[PDB]
């Protein structure tokens, strides 16, 4: 939702939208398929072995 | 097994049996001051 | 307040808000008995139990399975960046596993630089098969699934829960037994540091690419689910149309009920036996739940198969309207959707019928959990107040605050909960003739003496027909120890608990010895004796 | 190969297993057998034995291409004067000559003839009742009649008074099967 | 100096049973002429394997020629001359069981040797008057070339 | 070889003097030196081979020889090549390389077996003895009505038909040439092997039992019998099979007991199918729901008594009462229909075997409701009549 400028949609009994459809807006975007990506150490500079999760959610502190 | 067999012959040591209650606990005379800090104060030191 | 992991473990402290309390004596003799008594390596391990209560913690865990891993090959300065954090290094390079082409190392290397000390162990892991055991290659793994140390140089095997944690003779247990309890606080402090700084260079993730399987192990899936709804579906209409005969013992209806649980439990277990079939081997919950760490093979089949059915009090869930669990489905109906079993995985969503279901089953281990929590604190402060009392006085007995003896040795054998350890006894359960061709050592095989004992061992055994005396009347003397062994325990079981592990200073002895025991033996039976 | 007597001899001196060891045939080579018919009498009597079998177990088709070494073993097996070695020329001499292994072994075996004589006067005196074969169970009665001729008839030991209840009940969940076959 | 065992093999299968790590595979191979029976984990990201393919074979003690039987630290600043400096391919370890087809009776006729380079396996079974040279617990390498 | 030879010889008149009996007792020490050696194997080939080359009593040699094949096949041996070397399928040599391969391999490979179709389906076969060899067929029985392991089923009238060919066809073998051959039975035999294969396929109850009628049709034929028989023999012998009974697997076990009312030659198959399954002990199960499948085990079995392989059924009651020892109850019961399902005239063997099993264990507990008819006292009667 935030590569697409919309205000993503989470109703939980919608049963129209899945991981498969998300997984193709993914690709239309151009990332990668299940969301993974190539991070970089801070420290060192060599590229992190495994590919590591990210992306934006929401928090709050207590 | 230490612990267990500890546990069941502190129990039947007195000759009979013992349930973990005030009805036992006050029955042995174990202490006036061990009854009192049992969940009973006033009457077992009262009657002691 | 900062501080480690392996407190945690015992402190049943997780960090999601719970505060600790920290006193500090003020007294300088209480300081040094708080010192010399309450200390972390003075009681690494439990005495209920016999087993170490440190462990190790799920990230570090699983770091290091992966770095025990057998494929590790690790470059000259990643090796170079590692060993600083071993407090107890020597400071001198070993050498690497790989030299030509390039200087690699491996992580079982450096696993044995970490292990003070030599110590000699066998673990099995998690996923160690045992029919690689009972046929061949039992000393050569294909999966590197037999733990292996010796001599302070761990040898082969992937490191797990089972060898490293709270398990009974484990490798931290032994060496607590072993060498110096400071050193085997190091051991834990430099495994911590050097397996973080790994797992640093490595990374570890999850991800919904690791929680996704494949469109034909799905439609497995849906066949199978789709079989056992028939069959319920036939079973029921059998039960209406009065076919069904019922079990003997148990009513028409409770047989029925019966034959559903069996179906559902069936197609569930199968759902979970293909999916852990095809967990793919790359998938960061099947490392790490082979790791140990957390989780488990059925929370990956509800997580990525299907949920399954969910019962509340040890049954399905009961018709709350008028005969029915929902005014959604009709009157009087015994689906297996209607009453409370979960057709869908975690992956899939949910119903907002068996989204219901689910919520019956979280609050009823909540429930479970509160009531579990208040009524075990009644219970443990009813028996602290029962038995405040009893201590063990100095003629090695036990007396109350009355003095009166209840126990002539603690535990009727004086030996410490910490100090005992579990043992297997060789003397029960083998046959007689076993039994003799096992211990009766025979002396008149000449080419067996030869092999076994030295030419002058052999002549003077053979000169001396008391030495045989002494051997015959050992003999009988363990024939009427495995006739008490079999008094005292008629069931078949070997497992025992003993102040002492036999087997492992046996092999701490070769080990340490070099007693190379191809050749034959330089030691008299007499002097056994 | 370099001294492939002494190579044949480590290969086959196992003699804890009489029977003919694996990838024999794969390890056998066309330029080793022919040092091999040069150095054959030297190795032993066994690794003999057990290189005819690998020969025999050799493909056919390898067999087809080099059909001249293994005339040149079979002769030299054949002049061999070991009893076994000798049998085993004689049953694999025509194995590459026709395709199937020799069935005229008469040669030179009274042995073999007073044998033959006796286990085939022996079958003719008892060949009534003779026992059925796994292939006949295989194939159907009217092959059977074909092949094996008249089938062994029953033994009946008691009398039947009545059909029993298992074919009972069969009868019933037959004419069940005919209810489920009609909804 | 120093070679416990110097033979040719030839690798015929690689890891038939499953691929289970993949920077490292399995290796079976049959002397040919020894009847020597060889597994070996091999680095087929560094070292490439082909099945079918014919190489050579040294357990040593020490890499020098000399026969110096070094302590075994990693020196890479020595300059004595090894077996090393022609060799393509070597792996350092320890082994760890040698057992023998024996009984109470006889001797052992066939060795068979585990050994553990550190990370690796290698067992060899074969004969004893071959496999006399090893010994229990003590440094030993492989000495991998492979031949056209 | 003197010795070997004499022996073989002893063992050989002992086997065929003796039968059936016989060769379910002395074949494992027969075998214990026919196959010890591979050499003496061959020897013992060759001359068993030109015994089944004369024709009286060929068929039992025949059968001596599969069976000594197979135990070398689990004893270790790979002389399936040697066995067709043997055979005159080697005068093929495409052939008995392709045959030789395929058993080799130990299973079904679709090229290979599209081979033996094209040098089969045509004017010149060869003699079927190639394709009437039993461990091509139970390659076959491996391969086929297994109830997973599908085939891609692109040449299924193939394979229906090499069983049908392998099961149907005849031949008259005049000076060893054949000029009169049958192909009319073939096209029934491939649609009852293709139905029952559709069935394996399908493996679904009510339209099972709707097709079991159909099957039991096909049942008649005995490749279908048995085919059927090793496809319920591997669906039952799965663990976790009975989690649903309504008169504990009544359509596999009235299989059983139609493929022994068509078959009286599948007995010993069909007796040690159901002695295995009576040995195992399935756990996760109530008490009494067990007791009362070893009952219905016990009703096929008696069944199996009725069609009439009574001298083994009765033995297998003898041997499994005198060493580990079943239920009482399970003796009386099988006791009780038997009597119930004999009547007179009685064989003084059968009476013999049938004693001490009747005359042991609480005659009077076996005595409860009989009232009309006194199975045991009339059982004395006639055992003391004849003795
Ligand atoms: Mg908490």
């Amino acid at each position: 939702s935030a590569n697409k400028g919309e205000i993503g949609d989470a109703t939980p009994f919608n049963d129209a939208v899945n991981v498969q459809k998300i997984s193709n807006l993914l690709s239309d975007y151009g990332y990668h398929l299940r969301g993974n990506e190539v991070l970089y150490n801070g420290f060192t500079g060599r590229k992190i072995t495994s590919q590591i999760f990210i992306g934006p959610t929401y928090y709050q502190r207590l | 097994y230490r612990h267990l067999a500890l546990l069941c012959d502190t129990m039947t040591c007195r000759g009979h049996l013992m349930a973990i209650t005030r009805h036992g606990v006050n029955r042995q005379d174990t202490g006036p001051l061990m009854k009192c800090s049992f969940e009973e104060t006033v009457d077992v030191l009262m009657e002691a | 307040f900062r501080l480690n992991l392996s407190v945690t473990t015992p402190y049943n402290a997780d960090f999601d808000g719970d505060e600790m309390n920290l006193h500090l004596p003020q007294s300088l003799e209480t300081r040094a008995e708080i010192q010399e008594l309450a200390m972390v390596p003075r009681m690494i391990v439990t005495p209920q139990s016999n087993r170490p209560v440190m462990g190790i913690v799920q990230d570090t865990l699983t770091a290091v399975r992966k770095f025990t891993k057998r494929d590790v090959f690790l470059e000259r300065g990643e090796v170079m960046n590692l060993l600083m954090f071993l407090s107890t290094w020597d400071g001198k390079v070993p050498q690497p596993a790989i030299l030509k082409p390039r200087p690699l190392w491996t992580g079982k290397q450096i696993f044995s630089l970490i292990i003070p000390g030599h110590i000699n162990c066998i673990r099995t892991h998690s996923t160690h098969p045992d029919d690689e055991d009972s046929g061949p290659y039992k000393h050569i793994s294909p999966g590197d699934t037999k733990v292996v140390v010796e001599n302070g140089e761990l040898i082969m095997g992937i490191l797990c829960k089972k060898s490293l944690g709270t398990s009974a003779g484990s490798l931290v247990h032994i060496s607590y037994l072993e060498m110096g309890h400071d050193i085997t606080r190091l051991f834990y402090s430099n495994i911590q540091t050097v397996i973080n700084n790994w797992l640093l260079i490595e990374g570890h993730t999850i991800g919904i690419g690791d929680s996704i399987a494949d469109s034909k192990t799905y439609q497995d899936i849906q066949n199978t689910i789709k079989k056992a709804k028939q069959d319920v579906i036939e079973v029921i209409e059998k039960a209406h149309n009065n076919e069904l005969e019922p079990t003997p013992g148990n009513t028409l209806r409770q047989t029925f009920e019966n034959q559903v649980n069996r179906i559902l439990n069936d197609a569930r277990d199968k759902t979970g036996s293909s999916a852990q079939k095809s967990l793919s081997e790359y998938n960061n919950f099947k490392s790490m739940v082979v790791s140990g760490a957390k989780g488990s093979k059925i929370n990956i089949s509800q997580v990525i198969a299907v949920v399954g059915q969910q019962n509340v009090e040890g049954k399905r869930i009961p018709f709350g309207f008028k005969h029915r669990t929902l005014p959604h489905f009709i009157k009087d109906d015994y689906g297996p959707e209607s009453r409370g079993f979960v057709e869908n995985s975690y992956l899939a969503g949910l119903t907002p019928t068996e989204f219901f279901f689910h919520a019956m089953g979280g609050r009823e281990g909540l429930i479970d959990t509160a009531v579990k929590t208040a009524e075990t604190g009644y219970i443990q402060r009813r028996l602290i107040k029962s038995m405040e009392s009893v201590m063990v006085k100095y003629d090695a007995t036990v007396r109350n605050s009355i003095n009166q003896v209840v126990q002539l040795r603690y535990g009727e054998d004086g030996l410490a909960g910490e100090s005992v350890e579990f043992q297997n006894l060789a003397t029960l359960k083998p046959s007689n003739k076993a039994f003799e061709k096992k211990f009766r050592f025979d002396y008149t095989n000449e080419r067996a003496l030869r092999r076994t004992l030295q030419e002058d061992l052999v002549k003077d055994v053979l000169s001396n027909a008391h030495i045989q005396n002494e051997l015959e009347r050992e003999f009988e003397r363990m024939r009427e120890d495995r006739e008490v062994l079999r008094v005292i325990f008629p069931t078949g079981d070997s497992k025992v608990v003993l102040p002492c592990n036999l087997l492992r200073m046996i092999w701490n002895a070769q080990k340490i010895f070099h007693i190379n025991p191809r050749l034959p033996s330089d030691l008299h039976p007499i002097k056994v004796v | 190969e370099s001294d492939t007597g002494l190579w044949l001899h480590n290969k086959l001196g196992a003699t804890d297993e009489l029977w003919a060891p694996p990838s024999i045939a794969s390890l056998l080579t066309a330029a080793v057998i022919d040092n091999i018919r040069l150095c054959f009498h030297g190795l032993s009597s066994a690794v003999k034995l057990k290189l005819l079998l690998g020969t025999l177990h050799l493909p056919r088709r390898t067999v087809d291409e080099m059909k001249g070494a293994l005339m040149e073993i079979i002769q030299l097996a054949s002049l061999d004067s070991d009893p076994w070695v000798l049998m085993v020329a004689d049953i694999l001499k025509s194995f590459p000559d026709t395709g199937s292994l020799n069935l005229e072994l008469e040669e030179q075996n009274p042995n073999v003839q007073d044998i033959l004589g006796e286990l085939r006067e022996k079958v003719g005196e008892c060949e009534a009742s003779a026992m059925l074969p796994l292939e006949c169970q295989y194939l159907n009665k009217n092959a059977l009649t074909t092949l094996a001729g008249p089938l062994t008839p029953p033994v009946k030991h008691f009398q039947l008074k009545r059909k029993p209840k298992s074919a009972t009940l069969r009868a019933e969940l037959l004419q069940k099967s005919t209810e489920t076959a009609q909804q | 100096a120093g070679i416990l065992f110097e033979d040719i093999f030839d690798v015929k299968d690689i890891d038939p049973e499953g691929k289970k790590f993949d920077r490292v595979s399995r290796l079976h191979c049959e002397s040919e002429s020894f009847k020597m029976d060889l597994i070996l984990d091999v680095n087929i990201q560094i070292y490439p394997v082909d099945l079918g393919d014919k190489f050579r074979l040294v357990i040593a003690s020490t890499l020098y020629e000399d026969g110096t039987l070094d302590d075994g630290e990693y020196n890479p600043t020595d300059d004595r001359p090894s077996r090393a400096d022609q060799f393509e391919y070597v792996m350092y370890g320890k082994v760890y069981r040698i057992e023998g087809d024996e009984t109470s009776t006889e001797a052992a006729t066939r060795l068979s040797a585990y050994v553990s380079y550190g990370g690796l396996l290698m067992r060899l079974q074969g004969d004893a008057n071959n496999l006399h040279g090893f010994e229990v617990d003590s440094r030993v390498y492989l000495l991998m070339k492979k031949l056209a | 070889l003197e010795v070997f030879s004499r022996v073989l010889r002893t063992s050989l008149a002992t086997i065929l003097d003796g039968g059936e009996e016989n060769l379910e007792k002395n074949l494992p020490e027969f075998a214990k030196m026919v196959c010890h050696g591979e050499h003496t194997y061959l020897f013992a080939q060759a001359m068993m081979s030109v015994l089944a080359q004369e024709e009286q009593g060929g068929s039992a040699v025949r059968r001596i020889a599969q069976e000594v094949q197979r135990f070398a096949q689990e004893k270790g041996h790979d002389a399936s090549q040697i066995t067709l070397a043997l055979g005159t399928a080697a005068s093929y040599p495409r052939a008995c390389q392709a045959l030789g391969a395929m058993l080799s391999k130990g299973a079904l490979n679709p090229a290979d077996i599209t081979v033996l179709f094209k040098m089969f389906t045509s004017m010149d076969p060869p003699p079927v003895e190639l394709i009437r060899v039993p461990a091509f067929l139970d390659l076959f029985m491996q391969s086929l009505f297994k109830p997973g392991a599908r085939i891609n089923q692109d040449h299924k009238h193939k394979y229906i038909h090499i069983l049908a060919y392998a099961a149907s066809v005849v031949e008259t073998w005049k000076k060893n040439k054949r000029v009169s051959i049958n192909k009319d039975e073939l096209k029934s035999t491939s649609k009852a092997v293709e139905t029952v294969h559709n069935l394996c396929c399908n493996e679904n109850a009510s339209e099972l039992v709707a097709e079991l009628s159909t099957l039991y049709q096909c049942i008649r034929f005995p490749v279908v019998a048995m085919g059927v028989l090793k496809w319920v023999d591997w669906t039952v012998s799965e663990p976790r099979y009975f989690q649903l009974q309504t008169d504990h697997t009544p359509v596999h076990l009235a299989l059983l007991d139609e493929i022994s009312t068509c078959h009286q030659l599948l007995h010993p198959q069909v007796l040690q199918l159901l002695v295995k399954l009576f040995e195992t002990e399935h756990s996760q199960l109530d008490v009494m729901e067990q007791l009362e499948l070893k009952k219905t085990l016990l009703d096929r079995m008696v069944h199996l008594l009725s069609r009439g392989y009574v001298l083994p059924v009765v033995s297998y009651i003898r041997k499994c009462l005198e060493k580990l020892d079943t239920d009482i109850s399970l003796i009386r019961y099988f006791v009780t229909e038997v009597l119930d399902v004999i009547a007179p005239p009685y064989t003084s063997d059968f009476v013999q075997l049938f004693l001490p099993i009747l005359e042991n264990d609480s005659i009077a507990g076996t005595i409860k409701t009989e009232g009309e008819h006194d199975p045991v006292t009339e059982f004395i009667a006639h055992c003391k009549s004849n003795f």
